[PDB]
């Protein structure tokens, strides 16, 4: 009822291979093509990529940056306040980013800066001058 | 099995049905109650065990009925007609017994047999033994036919049948008991010796078989499940589904690399994609910095976009240095991936040239059993006889097979050399036209109520005819004979002064160097006291080493042998013999075989016997007057020498319930 485990053989595959005399061989020379193709195909992506592993060889080590471990604060300076309305305009409402900016203030912290100071540092505005970029 | 079931069995017969034959001949009991049939079955395999259980005296229907019990042994009318029965259809007393009641003095009817093969023995022994005229015409200046023995010295070697298949429930069985054979077993281990001469290495020995015994089983599929069972009209060979079967294993291997390798590249250029932003990110990365570095050399104390500019550069560089370790966190699962892929590649060939030409020496067994080439085969049909095997080891003759023919030919009347030439039926008897084959001007004649026909397959093939019938066999018969194959398989007799090879092995191969070669001297048989070693030459090439003198084919095993075994281990042979059975004009053959476009069917069609058109028009019909027997003729036992003896006995019913008429179907 079924073929012994591991022999192939599919109707659709045996109509093709006895389709003519030599429809059989003329079926196994393709899947020799067939594989010549992909197989060079990869020694010419395998040969790519080994021109751009060669580019990256330093890494990017001598353009990284040491780590500010610096404790979160609470107040806001007025340096720090003005650090804050930059960061919204050049970031909108990417807290993440304005608070690593800013550097002291938590994501929080800066978001409900928004609010509070939000009449005072006409900060709609800035955000929709941020949007027109 | 075992008891009165064991009879039943050891008799080819269900232990607990009534077979189509009985019912035949005991309608009302078959048709009746359900007990009637138990009792009457209990009857037939009681009388069976007895007549199995001591086949060198006859079993007389008074013996029988003394040792049935009650309720069995009341019925009396009941055993006579089952021991009658049985007695008629050679399921007991055949072969060679004693008679308790030694034969009527006066014969009733007349049979000519033509040829004293075994089958034709089995007959004329039966029909005598039923009270008959029977004299039997042979050609050969010698009894058994193709179970031909050589003897010569010590030296003794079968050139045609020598091997039983199996004591379960096979007549040979009886037979043997009957006449001492030794009877030894065949030990399976056959090693395979390359055409270098070293051994195959019992791994890949193991790993090939098992390959050929799986792509046998995958045909099996491609004709019941996917009834790949004609092609452009011819019907398909098996030989022609196992190349369909190998190419599509070739081109699964093949879509297998293809489809691997595809991964390859499919990831390959994953990581094309992946460099190429990692190379434009240690760019912006490089640029970034630089821009930090600019805005960060500026001297403080300075205006708070100034600063602004520092921080938010430092913070832009950051988040780009964390895309970038990311991409290389990326990077490195897809550089393990492709150093698994490549790791682990698909097998790179579904055969080597090497395992190939061991492959094809398990495809010469194959000619060899079939007596043919693959390609002749039928695909569906090829192996209907497979049921019926019998159980048990398979054995050989130690003292010659010829001795079973010789000794059923005992109190034959039996015509050597003498070639019936033209067998002639009418509605009123039959005369048999035979010469004298050593100067073949001195013709006689034979008068005979009917004859049996056991000419070889291929005698009844020659073209032009070998025998005439007259009036000419009717075009279902003839056709049955073109359409049934009649192969040829081949023997060398090797005769030394000195064992030379492993004594605890009976039969050792060698490995073709060609597919085309396969056939040619591929296996060999230790299988007699003496120093004998026996060569087979099957397939394709059996039918081309008959056209080569006897020292060329020597010559060759010589050189296989030396191969196998060193140049000095092995001497110049004393005797040799070389069998050419397709040349032999009373063979033209070696046995029959299920041929593409043939089926069974065509067996039972040779077996069905002929009647003759009336004399005068107007007349009634007349009796079925020739009739056929021998291995071409048991479409369930074809080609071996059990069913040509079960083919002689079933005639033998057939002729005598015909002409003696049956007594025991009231």
């Amino acid at each position: 009822r079924k073929p012994p485990k591991g022999m192939f053989l599919s109707q659709e595959d045996v109509e093709a291979v006895s389709a003519n005399a030599t429809a059989a061989t003329t079926v196994l020379r393709q899947l020799d093509m067939e594989l010549v193709s992909v197989k060079r195909q990869i020694q010419n992506i395998k040969q790519t990529n080994s021109a751009l592993k060669e580019k990256l060889d330093g890494g990017i080590e001598p353009y990284r940056l040491p780590e500010v471990i610096q404790k979160c604060n609470a107040r806001w300076t007025t340096e720090e306040q003005l650090l804050a309305v930059q960061a919204i305009r050049k970031y909108g409402r990417d807290f993440q980013a304005i608070s690593d900016v800013i550097g002291n203030k938590s994501v929080v912290q800066v978001k409900n800066f928004f609010v509070n100071y939000r009449r005072r540092f006409n900060i709609d505005e800035v955000l929709q001058e941020w949007e027109a970029e | 099995p075992s008891g009165v079931e064991g009879a039943a069995f050891q008799s080819r017969l269900p232990h607990d049905r009534m077979t189509s034959q009985e019912a035949a001949c005991f309608p009302d009991i078959i048709s009746g109650p359900q007990q009637t049939q138990k009792v009457f079955l209990f009857i037939r395999n009681r009388t069976l065990q007895l007549w199995l259980d001591n086949p060198k005296i006859q079993l007389t229907f008074e013996a029988t009925l003394q040792q049935l019990e009650a309720p069995y042994n009341s019925d009396t009318v009941l055993v006579h007609r089952v021991h009658s029965y049985l007695e008629r259809h050679g399921l007991i007393n055949f072969g060679i017994y004693k008679r308790i009641k030694p034969l009527p003095t006066k014969k009733t009817g007349k049979v000519i047999i033509i040829g004293s093969g075994v089958s034709g023995l089995a007959a004329a022994r039966q029909l005598q033994s039923f009270g008959m005229d029977v004299t039997l015409l042979e050609a050969r200046d010698r009894v058994g036919g193709r179970v031909a023995t050589f003897r010569k010295g010590n030296y003794v070697a079968d050139l045609g049948a020598m091997v039983v298949t199996g004591l379960g429930g096979n007549p040979m069985a009886v037979v043997s008991k009957q006449v001492n054979m030794e009877l030894a077993k065949i030990k399976q281990k056959c090693p395979l010796y390359e055409a270098n001469g070293q051994a195959v290495p019992k791994e890949k020995d193991e790993m090939v078989e098992q390959e050929f015994n799986r792509l046998l089983e995958a045909t099996s599929y491609l004709s019941h499940q996917l009834d790949f069972n004609v092609l452009n009209n011819k019907p398909v060979s098996l030989g022609q589904a196992l190349e369909v079967v190998i190419q599509l294993q070739e081109k699964h291997v093949k879509d297998e690399q293809i489809e691997h390798w595809k991964k390859i590249v499919k990831t390959q250029e994953e990581l094309k994609e992946l460099l190429n932003k990692m190379v434009n990110l240690k760019e912006k990365i490089k640029e970034l910095h630089q821009q930090y570095k600019e805005a960060s050399e500026v001297k403080p104390p300075r205006d708070i976009t100034a600063e602004f500019l520092v921080k938010s550069k430092h913070r832009d560089l950051t988040a780009l240095c964390k895309e970038y370790d990311e991409l290389a966190e990326t990077q490195g699962k897809l550089e393990e991936k492709l150093q698994e892929l490549e790791a682990n590649p698909p097998s790179d060939v579904y055969l080597s040239s090497r395992d190939r030409q061991i492959l094809d020496w398990h495809f010469a067994n194959l000619e060899f059993a079939n007596a043919t080439p693959l390609s002749t085969l039928s695909l569906k049909h090829w192996d209907q006889d497979d049921d019926f095997e019998f159980t048990g080891s398979h054995l050989t003759v130690r003292n010659g097979y010829s001795c079973v023919p010789v000794a059923l030919a005992e109190g034959l009347d039996i015509k050597l050399n003498t070639a019936v030439r033209q067998v002639r039926y009418t509605a009123s008897g039959c005369e048999v036209i035979a010469v004298n084959t050593r100067s073949t001007s001195q013709t006689f004649i034979y008068k005979c109520d009917a004859v049996l026909c056991t000419l070889p397959l291929g005698v009844l093939k020659q073209q032009p005819p070998a025998v005439q019938f007259v009036p000419p066999l009717p075009e279902w018969k003839t056709s049955a004979v073109q359409r049934m194959g009649f192969g040829n398989l081949n023997k060398v007799v090797l005769c030394f002064d000195r064992v030379f090879w492993d004594p605890s092995v009976n039969l050792f191969g060698h490995v073709g160097s060609t597919t085309a070669s396969r056939g040619e001297l591929f296996l060999f048989w230790n299988l007699y006291k003496a120093p004998i070693l026996l060569a087979l030459v099957a397939g394709e090439a059996a039918g081309i080493m008959e056209n080569i003198s006897d020292d060329v084919i020597v010559g060759r095993c010589l050189a296989i042998l030396k191969g196998i075994f060193g140049s000095s281990a092995v001497p110049q042979p004393k005797e040799t013999v070389v069998s050419r059975w397709r040349a032999d004009p009373w063979a033209r053959g070696s046995y029959s075989y299920v041929a593409a476009g043939s089926s069974g069917n065509d067996y039972d069609l040779m077996a069905q016997p002929i009647t003759p058109g009336p004399s005068i028009p107007g007349a009634p019909q007349p009796i079925p007057r020739l009739f056929f027997a021998g291995e071409h003729t048991i479409r369930n036992y074809p080609a071996t020498v059990h069913g040509a003896l079960l083919s002689g006995l079933r005639e033998a019913g057939r002729i005598a319930d015909q002409f003696l008429g049956a007594m025991y179907t009231l």
